C-alpha cells in the first residue's frame, strides 16, 4: 500500500525542506540545490492502517532539471509547491501544471504556498486562484512553523484510500528498553557531550 | 440615554 | 558497475542494457535507484544521445525508456533544430509520424500506451512550431483526411491539435519571440475553418465517448482564442448543454467548456445572441436538476462524501453559475418567464455555499459579494432575490471565520463582513431577526458550543455601523443582556472565559455605544482593569487587547472630563496604573502603556500632556533613576540577568509610549537620553569583555544576549522618536551628535559577530529625517559603516543576513538624500560603493536585488544631473560600461528574473544616455577608435563584442540586429521590454531569426 | 422488544507533561538538528513503576522520543540557553533499533525548564527502586 508522490516547484521554494522537516522533523536552513530528483519513503499512520508515500523531490532549478517530466511517469499524486514571497514562483505554477497533468492525466494534486511565516508576503491570498478551474487543493503552509505542514499529506491520503474520514493516529509507543552502559565507552561520551553542551542550541528566540 | 440595568450586569461579569 | 555501459558511445547501445537502467530507477529502491537515476542523467544529457532515440524508440520493449528517447528527441528541437543538416530534420520528421500511426493502428498499445502516445504527440507539436506551415503546408488538409480512416487516429488527432493549440496561445507568451508567437497565431487561425468542421462532425454525430471526450477537451482549448461566431452560428451550444451534460464521461469537460463559452467576446446589442445565452443556461440547467440532482439536494453531504468525481463536479458547477450569473444575470431578471431559472440557480449556489470547502467558500463568496453590491446600488433588483439573501444571511452568519496568525483566515473575514454588511443594508430587519434568534439557541443549548458562540459574536461585531444608531442602541443592549445571563448560567471557568470574551469582542466593536454611553463604557473599562487579574489562559491577554482596542476609538472620551466625573479618566487610570497591571506579563504591561499614550496624546494643552506623561511614566522612571544610580556605582550589577532584565523593559516602556505619541514624547525623551546612551556604552563595554574572556559563543549566551537587546532596544526608542519627530532643529542640535558618538565607533570596532544590524537602520532613520542637514554626520556614518559592513557581507550570499539588507537600505537613503557624502569619499572608496551595487545586483534575495537596482538608477541619475563637470565625466569613463556589462548580466543568466522589470529600466537609463548625447567625453580610448566616433557608435561596437563572446552561438546579424530595435526603443519601456524578452528566447535556441526584432516596426 | 440499529500508553499513568521541542546533536556536522515540537510526557508503567520519557510531534503525533528516564543519565544546560537541557540518551527507540543520541530538550520557559528537571529527577528516584 504505497504511492508515488511527486512534488515539483520552483527553485528554493522549499520543496526538499518541507520533505525533511516531514521525515526527520528538521528544518533545514541552508539551500542546497537538488539535483535531477530524491526518492524517499514517508509513512502516516491513520485510522486506516499505515499509508507510505514514495515522495520524488524532483530539482526546481532549470540547469538540475535532470530528466525533468520523466519523473512524473506512474506518479498517484503530487504537490505544486511555490513561495509566498516570490511572485515569479506563482507565475511559474501553471508551467509545472501542465508539464505534470501531461504525464499524470487524473491524480489528486494539491497546490503549496510555502513560507507563510515570513512577514513580508508577495503573493497575496486574494491572488491565488489557479487551483480553482483545475480542481487542485489549496493550502498556505510553511515548514518552518510547521503551519498546516500535514494537510496536503492528509488531504492526499483522503482522496487515494477513498475515505474522507481517514485521520492521522498516534503510532503505538513500545516500551523502552533497560539502560545498560558501558563503563569503557564513558570516556568517549563525556566528551560528545561536551561538544553538544557548547554548540548553542538555534533560534534561541522560538517560543519553543 | 442610560440603560443603567446592562451597566449593572455588566459590572457583576465574572470569569468563575 | 555494469550499467555505466550505456554511457559509452564508442559501442553500440546495448537496448537491454538500457531497460534495467530505467527499471531500476522507476521500480527499483534505495542506493540501486539512485546510481541508476544519475546514469539516466548523464545519458539523457549527451549532446550526441538523440542519434541513438531512432533506435531506442524501433527496438526497446520498456515505455519508459522511449518516452526518455523522446524526451532527448525534445532538448534537440527546441534549442538545435535549426543547426542540423536537412536530413536529419526530415529524417527525425519521418519516424516520429511514422511511430505515432503505427502506434494508433494496434489497438493494444493505443490502450496501453496512453503515456507514450501523449509524449510522442507532444513531440510531433515541437516539430510542428519550426516546420508549421511554412515547411508543412499539407499537415492539416492531411490531419482531416487521415481522421476518417480510423476512430483511433482521429481521437489521437484531438491530443495534437488540444497540445498545438496549448503551445501556440496558452503558453506561447514566454516561450516565443512576439513575432513567431504571432506567425504561429495566424497560421492557425487560417485554417481553424477546416479544423471546426472535423470537430464539429465527430461531436455530431460519433458515438465513441473516449473520441468525444478527447474532441471536447481541444474544444476547451479553441474557447480560449476562436470567433465567437463558431460557438453561436452553429449548434454547438445544444449540443454542448443538452447531449453532453446527460453523460458523466463528458459532462466534467462540457461544464467547463460552457463556464468559458460564458466569457467568449460577445456583441450585448443582439437580441438573438441574447436569446442563446440564456437558452445554453436554461438547457444546462434543466439536466442538472433532471440527470445529476435536484435543487432541494444536500449538496454539503454529497461533497463530504467524496464519491467518485463528485468533488470536482461541484466546484466546476459553482464556476460555471458564479461566471455565467456574474455577466448574464441580467438577461434573466426582466423577463417573468425566467424568473424561476434566474432563483433555480442562485438556489443550487445557495446550497453550495454550505459545503465546508474553504477555498470553494471563497469562490461562491466573491460571487455573493458581486450580486449584493449591485442589488445596494441598482435600482429596483433587490426585490427579486429577497429569498436567496436571507438564506445567504444565515449561511454567512454560521460561517464566520476569526476576525483577529493566520493571513488567509483574515482576508476571509474581511470578505464576510463585506458581504454581511451589504446584506443588513438590503434588509436591516431580517439581519436583526436572524441574529437575535441565533442567540436565543446559545441560551437554550440547542446549538450551544465553543465554536458556535464564537462564531455568531464575530458576525454580530462585523455589522457594525450599518444599523441606524438607536436601533444599534437597542440591538447592543438585547445582545449584551444575553450574552451577559449566557455567561453567568455556564459552569466552569472555561465555558464562562469563552462567554466573556466573546462579550467583550462585541463591545469593541460597536465603539459608536460606547462613545454615547459614558457610564457604560467606565464599566467596561473596569471590569477589564479586574480581568487583568485573571489568571485563566488567555484572559488577562484579551482584557489588554480590548482595552486598547478601546482606546484607539474613543481616546477623547478618556481625555475630556466627563459630566458627573472628579476628573478625565486618564488620570484615574494613571493613578492605579501599579495594582491594574501588578499581575500582567512584560509584554501586557507595555500594551497598556501604550494605550495610555494614545489618550495623553489627544490632550492638546502642552502643560497638560507633559504632565499626563510624566506621571505615567513615573514607575519606569523611579526604577530608571535607581539602577543609573547602581549601575553606574558598579558597572559588575549589569550582569546580574534580573538588574538587565529589569532595564530592558524599562526601555521597551518607552518604546510602546513613543510609538503612541511620536512627537509629544520629546520630554520624556529627554528625561533618560543622556543617561540611557550613557548606559550604551557601558552595555557596549560589557559585551565587547565578554567575548574576549570567552570569545565569539559569548554571543549566544543569555548574558550577552540580554545586554544586546538592551542596545536594540534603546536604538529602536531614538529610531521610533526620530522617525515621528516634528521639531527637527531639536533632533539635529540635541539627539543625533551624541547618538552618533555612541554608536558609530563601537559599531565599527567590534568584531563581525558583535556587531548589531540595529544600527544601521537606526543610521537609516537619521539619514531620512534630518541627512539634509547633518552632512557632515553622513560622512561620519559612512566611515564607520560602510567598508566593515561591505566585507561582512561580499564574501557570500548568506551569511549576516540582516546586516545584508540594512546595509542597502542605508545606502539607498544616503544616494536619495545626502549624495555629497559619496562624492567625498576617496576614489577607492567610490570603487567599492559601485562594486556593492553590482554585488546587489547579484542577490537573489529581493530584498537587496531592489534595493540595488534602484541604488543604481538613482546614482545614475544623481551623475545626469551634475551636468558636464569633472566628476560626471570620470564616473562615465570609469564606470559606465560596468553598469551596462553587470546589468545585461543578470539580465540574460535566467537566475533573477525576479528583477527583470528593473533591470530593464536600467538598462534603458544607459543606453537612452548615449543617444540623447547626455555624456560629454568619449566612452572609449584615444587609440582603440578614430578621433570623432560617437559614442553611439562605440557603445553599439562595445555591446556587439560583448554579446558576441558572451552568447557565441548567436549570428552577427542577430546580435546587430537585436541591439538596433533596443537602441531604437530606448524611449519606450514596454517595447523595450518585449525586445528584450525575445532575446532571452532566441540565447536559448540555435538560428533565430533575425527580422524578430523588427516586430514592433 | 425492538432490535436496535447495530497507542501503547493505556497501561501507564502520566506523571508529568511539558510542551517543549526536543533537538539532537549530529556530531559530524557538529550542528543541533530538531528532532520534534509536541507534548513531553513522563509515563509510569503501572505493572513495572518504571517512567520513560514518551514524546510525540504535532498533527502527526509521530514518536521523537521514547526511553527510560535511567538514573544514570544527568541533565547538563547548554551554552545557549537558560531554559534547555543537555544529556546522552544511550537507548532510545523512537525510530526503531535501540539507538543512542546527545538530546538537547527546550521549554516555553526558565521555569518550566527548571520544574522538567525538578520532575525528571524524582522519577530517576522511582526507576532506582
Ligand atoms: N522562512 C522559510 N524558509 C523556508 C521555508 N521552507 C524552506 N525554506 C528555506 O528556503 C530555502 C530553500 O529551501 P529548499 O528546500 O532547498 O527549496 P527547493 O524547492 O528544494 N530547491 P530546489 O528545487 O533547487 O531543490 C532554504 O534556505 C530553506 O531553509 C519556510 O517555510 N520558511
Ligand atoms: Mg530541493
Amino acid at each position: 500500500v504505497q504511492f508515488k508522490l511527486v512534488l515539483v516547484g520552483d527553485g528554493g521554494t522549499g520543496k526538499t525542506t518541507f520533505v525533511k522537516r516531514h521525515l526527520t522533523g528538521e528544518f533545514e536552513k541552508k539551500y542546497v540545490a537538488t539535483l535531477g530528483v530524491e526518492v524517499h519513503p514517508l509513512v502516516f499512520h491513520t485510522n486506516r492502517g499505515p499509508i507510505k508515500f514514495n515522495v520524488w523531490d524532483t530539482a526546481g532549478q532549470e540547469k538540475f532539471g535532470g530528466l525533468r517530466d520523466g519523473y512524473y511517469i506512474q506518479a498517484q499524486c503530487a504537490i505544486i509547491m511555490f513561495d509566498v514571497t516570490s511572485r515569479v514562483t506563482y507565475k511559474n505554477v501553471p508551467n509545472w501544471h501542465r508539464d505534470l497533468v501531461r504525464v499524470c492525466e487524473n491524480i489528486p494534486i494539491v497546490l503549496c504556498g510555502n513560507k507563510v511565516d515570513i512577514k513580508d508576503r508577495k503573493v497575496k491570498a486574494k491572488s491565488i486562484v489557479f487551483h480553482r478551474k483545475k480542481n487542485l487543493q489549496y493550502y498556505d503552509i510553511s515548514a518552518k512553523s510547521n503551519y498546516n505542514f500535514e494537510k496536503p499529506f492528509l488531504w492526499l491520503a483522503r482522496k487515494l484510500i477513498g475515505d474522507p474520514n481517514l485521520e492521522f493516529v498516534a503510532m503505538p509507543a513500545l516500551a523502552p528498553p533497560e539502560v545498560v552502559m558501558d563503563p569503557a565507552l564513558a570516556a568517549q561520551y563525556e566528551h560528545d557531550l561536551e561538544v553538544a553542551q557548547t554548540t548553542a542550541l538555534p533560534d534561541e528566540d522560538d517560543d519553543l | 440615554s442610560y440603560e443603567a440595568e446592562t451597566v449593572s450586569a455588566m459590572a457583576l461579569l465574572s470569569v468563575g | 558497475g555494469s550499467m555505466e555501459g550505456i554511457l559509452d558511445f564508442s559501442n553500440d547501445l546495448d537496448i537491454a542494457l538500457l531497460d534495467q537502467v530505467v527499471s531500476t530507477f522507476y521500480q527499483g529502491s534505495g542506493v540501486q535507484q539512485k546510481q541508476a537515476q544519475e546514469i539516466l542523467t548523464k545519458f539523457q544529457d549527451n549532446p550526441d544521445a538523440w542519434q541513438k532515440a531512432d533506435q531506442i524508440l524501433q527496438f526497446s520493449t520498456n515505455p519508459q525508456s522511449k518516452f526518455i528517447a523522446l524526451s532527448i528527441l525534445d532538448k534537440l528541437i527546441t534549442r538545435k533544430w535549426k543547426l542540423l543538416p536537412n536530413d536529419h530534420r526530415i529524417g527525425i520528421r519521418n519516424f516520429v509520424v511514422g511511430m505515432i500511426i503505427s502506434m494508433c493502428q494496434d489497438d493494444e498499445v493505443f490502450k496501453t500506451q496512453k503515456n507514450l502516445i501523449n509524449k510522442s504527440d507532444l513531440t510531433l507539436v515541437q516539430i510542428l512550431k519550426q516546420e508549421w506551415p511554412q515547411n508543412w503546408p499539407e499537415f492539416i488538409p492531411e490531419l482531416i483526411g487521415s481522421s476518417s480512416s480510423s476512430v483511433n487516429v482521429c481521437e489521437n488527432n484531438m491530443i495534437v491539435l488540444k497540445l498545438l493549440s496549448e503551445e501556440v496561445f496558452d503558453f506561447s507568451a514566454e516561450q516565443m519571440t512576439q513575432a513567431k508567437a504571432l506567425h504561429l497565431k495566424n497560421s492557425m487561425s487560417k485554417e481553424f475553418e477546416q479544423i471546426f468542421k472535423l470537430c464539429f462532425q465527430v461531436l455530431e454525430q460519433g458515438s465513441s465517448s473516449s473520441l468525444i471526450v478527447a474532441t471536447l477537451e481541444s474544444l476547451l482549448r479553441y474557447l480560449h482564442w476562436i470567433p465567437y461566431r463558431y460557438i453561436y452560428e452553429t449548434n454547438i451550444l445544444e449540443l454542448l448543454s443538452t447531449k453532453f451534460m446527460t453523460s458523466p464521461d463528458t459532462r466534467a469537460i462540457t461544464l467547463k467548456c460552457l463556464t468559458e463559452v460564458s466569457n467568449l467576446k460577445i456583441p450585448q446589442d443582439n437580441d438573438l445572441i441574447k436569446r442563446q445565452t440564456v437558452l445554453f443556461f436554461q438547457n444546462t440547467l434543466q439536466q442538472i436538476a433532471t440527470s445529476v440532482m435536484p435543487v432541494t439536494a444536500d449538496l454539503k453531504a454529497t461533497y463530504a462524501n467524496a464519491n467518485g468525481n463528485d468533488q470536482s463536479f461541484l466546484q466546476d458547477l459553482a464556476m460555471f453559475l458564479t461566471t455565467y450569473l456574474a455577466r448574464n444575470r441580467a438577461l434573466l431578471e426582466s423577463d417573468e418567464s425566467l424568473r424561476e431559472l434566474l432563483l433555480n440557480a442562485h438556489q443550487y449556489l445557495i446550497q453550495l455555499s454550505k459545503i465546508e470547502e474553504r477555498e470553494l467558500f471563497k469562490t461562491t463568496l466573491d460571487y455573493w459579494h458581486n450580486l449584493v453590491a449591485d442589488l445596494f446600488y441598482e435600482p429596483l433588483k433587490k426585490h427579486i432575490y429577497e429569498e436567496i439573501c436571507s438564506q445567504l444571511r444565515l449561511v454567512i452568519i454560521e460561517n464566520m471565520v476569526r476576525p483577529e496568525k493566520e493571513s488567509d483566515t483574515i482576508q476571509l473575514y474581511k470578505s464576510e463582513r463585506e458581504v454581511l454588511v451589504y446584506l443588513t443594508h438590503l434588509n436591516v430587519i431580517d439581519t436583526e431577526e436572524i441574529m437575535i434568534s441565533k442567540l436565543a439557541r446559545q441560551i437554550d443549548g440547542s446549538e450551544w458550543s465553543w465554536h458556535n458562540i464564537n462564531t455568531l459574536s464575530w458576525a454580530i461585531g462585523s455589522i457594525s455601523g450599518t444599523m441606524s444608531e438607536d436601533t444599534e442602541k437597542r440591538f447592543v443592549v438585547t445582545v449584551i443582556k444575553d450574552l451577559l445571563g449566557l455567561c453567568e448560567q455556564k459552569r466552569g471557568k472555561d465555558n464562562k472565559a469563552v462567554v466573556a470574551s466573546d462579550i467583550m469582542y462585541v463591545v469593541g466593536q460597536y465603539p459608536r455605544f460606547l462613545k454615547a454611553h459614558w457610564n457604560f463604557l467606565r464599566t467596561v473599562i473596569l471590569k477589564l482593569f479586574e480581568f487583568m487579574h485573571e489568571t485563566h489562559e488567555g484572559v488577562q491577554d484579551m482584557a489588554c487587547d480590548t482595552f486598547i482596542k478601546i482606546v484607539q476609538k474613543c481616546k477623547y472620551h478618556f481625555v475630556i472630563q466627563q459630566p458627573r466625573e472628579s476628573e478625565p479618566f486618564i488620570q484615574t487610570i494613571i493613578r492605579d496604573i501599579q495594582k491594574t497591571t501588578a499581575d500582567l506579563q512584560p509584554q501586557q504591561v507595555h500594551t497598556f502603556y501604550k494605550a495610555c499614550g494614545i489618550i495623553i496624546s489627544e490632550e492638546r494643552s502642552v502643560a497638560e500632556r507633559n504632565r499626563l506623561l510624566s506621571d505615567l511614566m513615573q514607575l519606569p522612571n523611579m526604577a530608571w533613576d535607581t539602577i543609573v544610580e547602581q549601575s553606574t556605582a558598579n558597572p559588575t550589577l549589569l550582569l546580574d540577568s534580573e538588574t538587565v532584565k529589569i532595564i530592558a523593559n524599562i526601555i521597551k516602556t518607552n518604546v510602546a509610549v513613543c510609538t503612541s505619541m511620536g512627537a509629544d514624547f520629546y520630554p520624556q525623551l529627554g528625561h533618560i537620553y543622556y543617561n540611557m546612551l550613557q548606559l550604551y556604552r557601558a552595555v557596549s563595554s560589557m559585551i565587547s569583555a565578554q567575548v574576549a574572556a570567552e570569545g565569539l559563543i559569548a554571543t549566544k549566551t543569555p548574558k550577552v544576549r540580554g545586554l544586546r537587546t538592551i542596545k536594540k532596544e534603546i536604538l529602536k526608542l531614538v529610531e521610533t522618536y526620530i522617525s515621528k519627530a516634528r521639531n527637527l532643529d531639536d533632533v539635529v542640535k540635541v539627539l543625533v551628535e551624541p547618538l552618533l558618538n555612541a554608536v558609530l565607533e563601537d559599531y565599527m570596532n567590534n568584531v563581525p559577530d558583535a556587531r548589531d544590524a540595529e544600527v544601521l537602520n537606526c543610521m537609516t532613520t537619521v539619514v531620512e529625517k534630518v541627512g539634509h542637514m547633518i552632512p557632515q554626520g553622513v560622512i561620519l556614518i559612512l566611515q564607520s559603516v560602510f567598508e566593515c559592513t561591505l566585507d561582512m557581507i561580499n564574501k557570500d550570499f548568506t551569511e549576516y543576513p540582516e546586516h545584508r539588507v540594512e546595509f542597502y537600505k542605508l545606502l539607498k537613503v544616503i544616494n536619495e538624500k545626502s549624495f555629497a557624502a559619496f562624492l567625498e569619499l576617496p576614489p577607492a572608496a567610490f570603487k567599492l560603493f559601485v562594486d556593492a551595487i553590482c554585488w546587489a545586483f547579484k542577490h537573489n534575495n529581493r530584498d537587496v536585488e531592489v534595493n540595488g537596482l534602484q541604488i543604481a538608477l538613482d546614482l545614475v541619475k544623481n551623475i545626469e544631473r551634475m551636468g558636464n563637470v569633472p566628476f560626471a565625466n570620470e564616473f562615465h569613463k570609469n564606470y559606465f560600461f560596468i553598469f551596462v556589462s553587470e546589468t545585461f548580466f543578470v539580465l540574460t543568466d535566467s537566475d533573477h528574473k525576479s528583477g527583470f522589470s528593473k533591470q530593464a529600466l536600467l538598462l534603458m537609463k544607459l543606453i537612452s544616455l548615449v543617444y540623447d548625447n547626455k555624456i560629454s567625453v568619449p566612452l572609449y580610448q584615444e587609440a582603440e577608435v578614430p578621433q570623432g566616433t560617437s559614442n553611439q557608435v562605440y557603445l553599439s561596437q562595445y555591446l556587439a563584442n560583448m554579446l558576441s563572446n558572451a552568447f557565441p552561438h548567436l549570428t552577427s546579424e542577430q546580435i546587430a540586429s537585436f541591439l538596433s530595435a533596443l537602441t531604437k526603443q530606448c524611449k519606450d519601456l514596454v517595447v523595450f521590454k518585449g525586445t528584450l524578452r525575445d532575446f532571452l528566447v532566441q540565447i536559448k535556441e540555435v538560428g533565430g531569426d533575425p527580422t524578430d526584432y523588427l516586430f514592433a516596426e | 422488544h425492538f432490535e436496535p440499529v447495530v497507542t501503547m500508553e493505556e497501561d501507564e499513568e502520566v506523571l508529568y507533561k511539558v510542551r517543549a521541542k526536543l533537538f539532537r546533536f549530529d556530531a559530524d556536522a557538529k550542528e543541533w538538528k530538531e528532532r520534534g515540537t509536541g507534548d513531553c510526557k513522563f509515563l509510569k508503567n503501572k505493572k513495572t513503576n518504571k517512567v520513560r520519557i514518551l514524546m510525540r510531534r504535532d498533527k502527526t503525533l509521530k514518536i521523537c522520543a521514547n526511553h527510560i528516564i535511567a538514573p544514570e543519565y544527568t541533565l547538563k544546560p547548554n551554552v545557549g540557553s537558560d531554559r534547555s537541557w543537555v544529556y546522552a540518551c544511550t537507548a532510545d527507540i523512537a525510530e526503531g533499533e535501540a539507538e543512542a543520541f546527545t538530546f538537547a530538550i527546550r521549554f516555553g520557559s526558565k521555569e518550566n525548564a527548571d520544574k522538567f528537571k525538578e520532575e525528571f529527577e524524582k522519577a530517576q528516584e522511582i526507576n532506582k527502586k
